[PDB]
């Protein structure tokens, strides 16, 4: 159940970065459109992996980048 | 047990006086000569009103009870004859299983040797009731003999009325629409009365407003041969659409660049999509999935793709989203159904199956039905890319991954939008026509191929043009069609009618008559042909 | 709709077209709903067109058409 609940994180960072695709300018923007990518990088590098450890540290960068992501969201 | 109603149940049917005339009237009446139930105590129907009657030497019969429910649940109206005056009330009323009496209320009201008699009906909420007490002698039976009820009390309840019961031997009838000829005097009350439908000679006496009929014949009514079943015929089915070419196909297109095949001038059988059940999406938009397989379309489209489950959703009018807005667009105003169903042991892979990919970035969103197969690198910083990937800059798609172990919202999942439209066109995708078998020599109703109408079918010995369909009399009439499947031509006879005529030797001879069915087989209706 | 009729007769004639009736049965109908302005053939032929007209037609026994008359012709055809 470990790789779902990562999965669940990128979703989420990945839904928030694409409205925010239609909301933010400049170099917000920016950081949305890497954040977005990187979340679904991570859906597929996550499933061709392994070792506990490295599925640990996607979820600790994944849940780093949704709090990130909200700051955006509320301006 | 059963008695003669003879020619009892008659009542006035309004409050006009009339003397010495015959006048005709259709009301509920009891029917002359009926079968009526006779009661020595159980609840019985109300029908559209009830004819009551009883025999008494020492008033056991007190009152009667009306309503539906009668278990203090609705109202009931009762009413009861105790000692001296009558009483009537419309009350939620509590009974018991076998009510009798010994030795929430809308309404509330006061007022064998004896014969008494009652109509009971109820028009329009008014509960009329009509009554008559005449002497008698005569312990088991109905006397035979004319009299007419008067009107006596009339309740504007508003109560609707299914079933009754007696309080306390009594006889039971119930009424249905009938014509009356009735009798007027001098002074104003009914003497006789003629049931029109009793028998040719009642019939002919109605017609001719007469209790009495001369030496002659007349014509009464028309006789009419009625149909049974109704046959309808179509050609041969003969192909359908080409769903298994997009249902059952061994390749699906990406999400971005999802696959159109068109489907037109073909039968459409949305029927067996609908009952396969093995679909875990099936929702139609404009149009119900039991009704879809009976309309016609000038176009059909069937639009395929790959997706997540999660992302199923999405494939919905009013939606945003990764897909919605990026891959797949459907409009507000969709007319058509989204059907999906699970791959997983199909298009997943040990692994990871990324053959599969979606557009992850667009400048702005698709319009409906819009595709995008560019792979133009995405700026997502304000640095000019120059079509190479890197810094700030995106390939525009990126891949899925389905393996086996990924969860229910991950696996992918096979998705068919199949959108409707109807132009100018003829429209010439329609669903199935399904046929019945043939039957002939009999009077019925049918449609071959569109043409409608009804008539006896028969084999003809008539040749109709590799080309035709039907034929037609002088009169531009239908006489004949082709069968569309089987290819045969058949005449069309129409079912006997014709007037039916009274012979009789006058009334002050005898009631014997005879009776004339005009230009008609006897064999259809001492016979003499 | 597109509607097609059509015959095909045996003739012994170079320069002329036949003297005679002969009516054309239905072979094709087509639901398309196209717009037909103009047409042209692909490789003698003759080309007339049609208007609105009465005709009564003469059928036999057999359901054909063995006559008809032009109303519009002339005082004794109408
Ligand atoms: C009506 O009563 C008669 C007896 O007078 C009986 O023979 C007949 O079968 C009854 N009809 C019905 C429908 O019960
Ligand atoms: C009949 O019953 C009513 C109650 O429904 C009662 O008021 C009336 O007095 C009774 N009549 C006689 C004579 O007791
Ligand atoms: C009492 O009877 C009336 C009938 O008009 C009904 O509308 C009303 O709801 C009843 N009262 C209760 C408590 O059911
Ligand atoms: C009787 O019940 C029917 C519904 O079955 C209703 O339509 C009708 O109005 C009712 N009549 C009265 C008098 O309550
Ligand atoms: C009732 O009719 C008779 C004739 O049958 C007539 O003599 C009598 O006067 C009538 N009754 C009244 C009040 O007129
Ligand atoms: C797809 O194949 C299955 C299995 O033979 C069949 O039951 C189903 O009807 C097919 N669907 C279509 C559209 O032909
Ligand atoms: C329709 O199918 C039946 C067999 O079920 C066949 O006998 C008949 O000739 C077919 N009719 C046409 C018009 O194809
Ligand atoms: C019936 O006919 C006889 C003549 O034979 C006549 O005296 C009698 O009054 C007639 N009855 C009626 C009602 O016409
Ligand atoms: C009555 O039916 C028989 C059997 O079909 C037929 O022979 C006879 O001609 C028919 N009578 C009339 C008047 O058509
Ligand atoms: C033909 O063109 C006219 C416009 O000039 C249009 O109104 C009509 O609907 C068209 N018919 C077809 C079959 O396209
Ligand atoms: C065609 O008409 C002729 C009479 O001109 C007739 O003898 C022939 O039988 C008809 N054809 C058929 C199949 O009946």
């Amino acid at each position: 159940e470990l790789e779902e609940q990562v999965m669940h994180v990128l979703d989420q960072v990945s839904e928030l970065a694409h409205e925010l695709l239609h909301k933010l300018t400049g170099e917000e923007l920016e950081r949305a459109a890497y954040f977005n990518w990187w979340a679904t990088e991570m859906m597929l590098e996550l499933i061709k992996s392994d070792d506990e450890r490295e599925i640990r540290e996607i979820e600790e960068e994944a849940r780093r980048i949704l709090e990130h992501l909200e700051e955006l969201a509320r301006k | 047990a059963y008695t003669n109603s003879f020619t009892r149940g008659v009542y006035y049917p309004d409050k006009v006086f009339r003397s010495s005339v015959l006048h005709s009237t259709q009301d509920l009446f009891l029917p002359f000569f009926s079968n009526v139930t006779w009661f020595h105590n159980p609840v019985l129907p109300f029908n559209d009103g009830v004819y009551f009657a009883s025999t008494e030497k020492s008033n056991i019969i007190r009152g009667w009870i009306f309503g539906t429910t009668l278990d203090s649940k609705t109202q009931s109206l009762l009413i009861v004859n105790n000692a001296t005056n009558v009483v009537i009330k419309v009350c939620e009323f509590q009974f018991c299983n076998d009510p009798f009496l010994g030795v929430n209320c809308t309404f509330e009201y006061v007022s064998f040797k004896n014969l008494r008699e009652f109509v009971f009906k109820n028009i329009d909420g008014y509960f009329k009731i009509y009554s008559k007490h005449t002497p008698i002698n005569l312990v088991r039976d109905l006397p035979q003999g004319f009299s007419a009820l008067e009107p006596l009390v009339d309740l504007p309840i508003g109560i609707n009325i299914t079933r009754f019961q007696t309080l306390l031997a009594y006889y039971v009838g119930y009424l249905q629409p009938r014509t009356f000829l009735l009798k007027y005097n001098e002074n104003g009350t009914i003497t006789d009365a003629v049931d029109c439908a009793l028998d040719p000679l009642s019939e002919t006496k109605c017609t001719l407003k007469s209790f009495t009929v001369e030496k002659g014949i007349y014509q009464t009514s028309n006789f009419r041969v009625q149909p049974t079943e109704s046959i309808v015929r179509f050609p041969n089915i003969t192909n359908l659409c080409p769903f298994g070419e997009v249902f059952n196909a061994t390749r699906f297109a990406s999400v971005y660049a999802w696959n159109r095949k068109r489907i037109s001038n073909c039968v459409a059988d949305y029927s067996v999509l609908y009952n396969s059940a093995s679909f875990s999406t099936f929702k139609c938009y404009g149009v119900s999935p039991t009704k879809l397989n009976d309309l016609c379309f000038t176009n059909v489209y069937a639009d395929s793709f790959v997706i997540r489950g999660d992302e199923v959703r999405q494939i919905a009018p009013g939606q945003t989203g990764k897909i919605a807005d990026y891959n797949y667009k459907l409009p507000d105003d969709f007319t058509g159904c989204v059907i999906a169903w699970n791959s997983n042991n199909l298009d997943s892979k040990v692994g990871g199956n990324y053959n599969y990919l979606y557009r992850l970035f667009r400048k702005s969103n698709l319009k409906p039905f819009e595709r995008d197969i560019s792979t133009e690198i995405y700026q997502a910083g304000s640095t000019p890319c120059n079509g190479v990937e890197g810094f700030n800059c995106y390939f525009p798609l990126q891949s899925y991954g389905f393996q086996p172990t990924n969860g229910v919202g991950y696996q992918p999942y096979r998705v068919v939008v199949l959108s409707f439209e109807l132009l100018h066109a003829p429209a010439t995708v329609c669903g199935p026509k399904k046929s019945t078998n043939l039957v002939k020599n009999k009077c019925v109703n049918f449609n071959f191929n569109g043409l409608t109408g009804t008539g006896v079918l028969t084999e003809s010995n008539k040749k109709f043009l590799p080309f035709q369909q039907f034929g037609r009399d002088i009169a531009d009439t239908t006489d004949a069609v082709r069968d569309p499947q089987t290819l045969e031509i058949l005449d069309i006879t129409p079912c006997s009618f014709g007037g039916v005529s009274v012979i009789t030797p006058g009334t002050n001879t005898s009631n014997q008559v005879a009776v004339l069915y005009q230009d008609v087989n006897c064999t259809e209706v001492n016979v003499f042909q």
